[PDB]
């Protein structure tokens, strides 16, 4: 045994650009029913009109 | 579920190798005295034999069971004509040629997967012997496995029609053999030997021992002499045959040279391409075990 | 732009299909290096098969 679970690219990697690492929006970003790809495909559309 | 007391199923009048000719049935033996021959002036040299391959081919999975040993006959005394036979069901022998196996050999001339009722059979220990030298009879036609179909046939003629005088030196003069005859001849031995139970003969020289080995090759140095004869008639470049004043002679060309395709035609047995291949497979097997 | 609907609502439907009433035998192959159907037969003494 050993606990496995998941790691993330936001700790690990970090830049100032290219990879936006604000807690606030970590918190942010920890909220949504998991998006998949058309999800946010739908979201780049109602962003439009 | 017969068994051997050393002296071996060929000292049984179960099965006895007979030839009926001149009116009656006669022994091998008896017919043998019949063929005198000459000399044409061809050294026919005995070569070494190369030993065979220990692989063993895979007797694929098959249901229902092959009468493996009508081939073996099927194929070297052959006299109907017979297609190629390169391909078949013609290794089922080596599913008998590990330790603990159920499939049995019967007498007859079958392979049951399973003893079944009412079926005399061998002695499933001295069978496994006779598999794992036969069995490789299997890949007779495979290519890098195939024995020479050419220098076996001067190890072949040496046997029948050599006088111990040359045996004994390992050089003889090419002979061409004459016997008497009657209408078929030569036709007529091959749909006579073709039923002869060959597997009672075979399964006897893998396993009898020194004491019952020097002893059956004495009493069977002449089985061998018949079922070797007519083998070699399949080959011979003519069968032409002499005329007294009211006699018939069956001159055969050249005994144990080896050419290419059969004299008879019509008047002799006849081989096929496909069987050049397995009487060197077989020839070459069986010498080494009986020589 | 199939994975997510390939991978989640099809997923969920062979994990049940695994293990109906009448499914029996194995067919399992995630080893192509070593895998046999280890077949039975039917066959008695009195000559049959």
């Amino acid at each position: 045994r050993y606990h496995e679970s998941v790691l993330e690219i936001a700790d690990i990697f970090d830049q100032a650009d290219f990879i936006q690492t604000s807690d606030a929006v970590r918190q942010l970003r920890a909220l949504m029913p998991t998006l998949s790809t058309s999800q946010i495909r739908h979201a780049i559309e109602r962003i439009a009109q | 579920m017969l068994q051997q007391p050393t002296g071996g199923y060929t000292t049984l009048e179960q099965f006895a190798f007979t030839i009926r000719n001149d009116g009656t049935n006669a022994t091998p033996t008896q017919f043998l005295q019949l063929l005198s021959y000459e000399a044409t002036e061809n050294e026919l040299v005995k070569k070494t034999i190369p030993t065979p391959e220990t692989h063993l081919p895979s007797a694929r999975n098959v249901p229902g069971n092959v009468y493996i040993e009508d081939a073996i006959t099927q194929a070297l005394f052959g006299i109907s004509a017979q297609n190629v036979n390169a391909h078949g069901y013609f290794s089922r022998l080596s599913a008998l040629a590990l330790p603990n196996t159920s499939a049995r050999l019967g007498l007859d001339g079958v392979i049951y997967n399973s003893e079944t009722i009412n079926i005399p059979f061998y002695d499933p220990a001295a069978v496994a012997n006779f598999a794992a030298t036969y069995a490789k009879l299997g890949n007779a036609s495979t290519p890098r496995y195939r024995a020479d179909m050419i220098d076996i046939y001067a190890h072949v003629g040496l046997e029948l029609a050599g006088t111990d005088a040359e045996r004994a030196a390992g050089v003889m003069p090419v002979k061409r053999a004459k016997f008497d005859s009657w209408e078929g001849s030569l036709i007529s031995l091959s749909r006579d030997v073709v039923n002869w139970k060959i597997l009672a003969f075979l399964i006897d020289l893998c396993s009898l021992e020194g004491e019952a080995l020097r002893a059956f090759k004495t009493r069977n140095r002449d089985v061998f002499r018949m079922m070797l004869f007519i083998m070699s008639t399949a080959v011979a470049a003519n069968v032409v045959n002499r005329k007294v004043t009211k006699r018939v002679d069956r001159v055969l060309e050249y005994i144990g040279v080896n050419s290419m395709r059969t004299a008879g035609r019509t008047a002799t047995i006849t081989y096929d391409l496909s069987r050049h291949e397995f009487a060197a497979k077989f020839l070459q097997l069986t010498f080494t075990r009986w020589n | 732009n199939i994975a997510v609907a390939h991978t989640d609502h099809l997923s969920v439907v062979y994990a049940t299909m695994s293990n109906f009433m009448l499914n029996f035998t194995n067919n399992f192959s995630g080893n192509h290096a070593t895998f046999k159907p280890d077949q039975y037969v039917i066959t008695s003494p009195e000559g049959s098969y």
